[PDB]
DNA sequence: GCCTTGACCCTCCCCTAAGGGGAGGGTTTAGATTGTGTGCAGTCTGACGCGGCG
């Protein structure tokens, strides 16, 4: 939601709101076995010990 | 067996001729090295 | 007790949030322009960094 | 101060650049006034050379019969229609014709300044103004190296006092009566000197053409060239004061171009070049700030350099703009359609044919390093998986030598005439093959007999008597 | 080469303008084709097998 | 057989009329903006040499 406040206002009261659903990226999905199919090969993202 | 570009084909046609003798030259990678040191502003040469 | 298992859903969130700051520096750069009345939020979001 | 603590060239540039305080709205006006003061000073100095304004007048005489237009010679007038310029060139013409007939010398030395300050009214274009200044530059530079070789015509004879030699050379300049007192000195040096007094003649008198060619003498236009240098070096150190004070504008613009294939300093150097253009082309009399114009020029220089030198295999600016347009259209379609646009529908969002977009997509990829680690192994690089595809396999080299031997056998199984016709008709054992006429001229025979020879020899070689050694070289 | 030119002017078996770039079974591999998948770029006409 | 000889014949390069289409290059853009920021890496230890430095 892009909120546009006003120019002269004690709060910057809302001049406008533009609310819409923007697509950002595709996130890979863990299959039901704990793998990811990334470029057709099955990959496991290994836990790190840091 | 490896780098000699003119020696590897002579060795091939020598084996096929039944003459197991080599005519070895300079490895090509040594020439690559000489050209990669001369591009460093260092004149490396071969003294006849 | 001093080493910690950081796992798939945490590394993936770290990378997603890196992508989010990449896009939000650009949307801060775009929000301070003067075309501000006629643009929708999906015109200033770049899905490709994220 | 902080000198010696860093080696980073960008830290050094920023540190050295920040020592110049910015300019205010009225600072830029003062600096631009100084620049234009320098250029009108060099104008009013070169107006002392009258062949300059005669050239400009005959340029207007070219504009009389449409050899040019008025916008090519004059950009304005300070104290655009052809209405005023007619009486303007009348003003300069009337001053020139009244200055011509006067020869005197204090009488003829105010008329020239009147000429210069009537000529100041002309806001010349850079073309003509550059032409006149480099013309008078090359004129006095050739006669000036002539004066310098007149001096070093003594160094081949002797080593000499010049502080005694400068008091003599100036002012006579039509004769050797200044050179006649050199033998009145008669120290050993001025012996040798006089024996070259003949080969100095053709030098020392030939500037005597210019002594009447410009109408002036060489010491007057000497001071004119000195004030020329004063004026142009005044304008040059004023443009430098406006370039150095806007070097942060370049950085504020160039930070917006950072990761597009050029280093940061490459971008700000190209922006600096564009800013120097912007300073050269700025008019403060428009009442605009310097930032508004300089931004245009800095943006131009920076994006032009990104188009030129950010890619290994360079694509032109038209293809750079087509790729940029395609990428913008594609990131709009991706936001709308929620997926990557296929080149077919990308061909209807744009208005280009679809194979043009497919080849545009094939262009844009950047070359991979031949040292990229494969799988990030960092013990196996991309470059050691790339084979040399121009070599011929030693089986094919052995086959070619075996085929040469077989051809030698088969061609020795023919007569000398047919073997010669075949060895010249193809390039066998030769550096070239020949036409029927060349082989026939080798044998003082017309071409059709050579064709018949070569045909019958091919017929013989086709037989089962000679062709079982050769047919084995054609893979079935 | 000049000799290959003579060899083909003798027997007349001309050179081919296409080069065999076939996919072959690697040496020593011996098996059964169990699946074939054909992916055609949109715009290329499909052969009988696709 | 060894030659010639005029008649055919092939490929290939360039040409037609009046522009179309594109590639690849130049040029100016005048409200006013005036110091790079990764939400970086930094995380390797031991030996040796050299140079400011007390």
């Amino acid at each position: 939601r892009l909120v546009i406040y006003e120019r002269e206002a004690p709060e910057g009261t809302v001049k406008d709101i533009k609310e819409q659903e923007v697509y950002m990226g595709e996130i890979p999905l863990m299959t039901d076995n704990g793998t990811f199919v990334i470029n057709g090969t099955e990959r496991v993202i290994v836990s790190q010990l840091h | 067996k490896s780098d000699d570009v003119n020696g590897r084909t002579k060795m091939y046609k020598n084996i096929v001729d039944g003459n197991h003798q080599m005519e070895p030259g300079m490895p090509e990678s040594f020439n690559v090295l000489l050209k990669e040191i001369r591009s460093l502003g260092i004149n490396i040469e071969l003294e006849d | 007790g001093n080493r910690r298992i950081r796992s798939v859903g945490e590394m993936a969130e770290n990378q997603f949030r890196v992508g989010l700051v990449r896009v939000e520096r650009a949307v801060k750069e775009r929000l301070s322009l003067g075309d501000l009345d006629t643009l929708m939020p999906q015109d200033m979001i770049n899905a490709k960094p994220i | 101060s902080e000198i010696g603590r860093t080696t980073d060239p960008v830290r050094m540039y920023m540190r050295e650049m920040g020592t110049v305080e910015l300019l205010t709205r009225e600072g830029e006006i003062d600096i631009a006034k100084r620049i234009e003061d320098g250029i009108n000073q060099v104008q009013c100095s070169v107006a002392e050379y009258p062949e300059a304004i005669t050239y400009l007048l005959e340029q207007y005489d070219r504009v009389e019969a449409e050899e040019a237009r008025l916008s090519d010679l004059i950009t304005g007038f300070v104290d655009i229609d052809p209405e005023l310029a007619r009486e303007k060139f009348a003003e300069l013409r009337a001053q020139y014709v009244v200055t011509r007939d006067t020869i005197k010398h204090a009488t003829a030395q105010e008329e020239i300044l009147k000429l210069s300050e009537v000529f100041k009214q002309f806001r010349l274009v850079p073309k003509q103004f550059d032409y006149l200044v480099n013309s008078m530059r090359v004129m006095m530079d050739r006669v000036r190296t002539q004066e310098r070789l007149i001096m070093k015509l003594c160094v081949e004879q002797c080593k000499m006092p010049k502080k005694n030699f400068i008091t003599l050379f100036t002012g006579n300049e039509t004769s050797d009566t200044w050179f006649n007192a050199a033998i009145a000195m008669n120290k050993p040096w001025s012996e040798k000197l006089h024996d070259v007094s003949e080969e100095v003649h053709r030098a020392l008198q030939k500037l005597q053409q210019i002594e009447e060619e410009t109408g002036l003498t060489i010491e007057q236009v000497k001071d004119i060239n000195r004030r020329m240098s004063i004026g142009e070096a005044k304008a040059r150190r004023a443009k430098k004061e406006m370039v150095e004070a806007n070097l942060r504008l370049v950085i504020s613009i160039a930070k917006k171009y950072t990761n597009r294939g050029l280093q940061f300093l490459d971008l700000i150097q190209e922006g600096n070049i564009g800013l120097m253009k912007a300073v050269d082309k700025f008019e403060y009399r428009r009442g605009y700030k310097f930032s508004t114009y300089a931004t245009w020029w800095i943006r131009q220089a920076i994006t032009r350099s990104i188009a030129d030198q950010a890619r290994t295999i360079r694509i032109p600016v038209h293809m750079i703009e087509t790729i940029n347009k395609l990428n913008r259209i594609s990131r709009q379609m991706l936001q709308e359609m929620g997926r990557e646009p296929t080149p077919e529908e990308l061909a209807e969002r744009m208005l280009m044919p679809e194979d043009k977009i497919r080849k545009v997509l094939k262009i844009a990829k950047e070359p991979i390093s031949m040292e990229t680690p494969i799988g990030d192994d960092e013990d196996s690089h991309l470059g050691d998986f790339i084979e040399d595809t121009t070599l011929e396999l030693p089986l094919d080299s052995a086959t070619t030598e075996s085929l040469r031997a077989a051809t030698h056998d088969v061609l020795a199984g023919l007569t000398a005439r047919e073997a010669k016709v075949l060895r010249m008709r193809f390039g066998i054992d030769m550096n070239t093959d020949y036409t029927l006429e060349e082989v026939g001229k080798q044998f003082d025979v017309t071409r059709e007999r050579i064709r018949q020879i070569e045909a019958k020899a091919l017929r013989k070689l086709r037989h089962p008597s000679r062709s079982e050694v050769l047919r084995s070289f054609l893979d079935d | 080469t000049p000799e290959e030119k003579l060899l083909r002017a003798i027997f007349g078996e001309k050179a081919s303008d296409v080069k065999d770039s076939s996919l072959r079974v690697p040496n020593g591999v011996s098996g059964t084709v169990i699946d074939v998948q054909v992916f055609t770029r949109d715009g290329v006409e499909k052969d009988k097998r696709a």
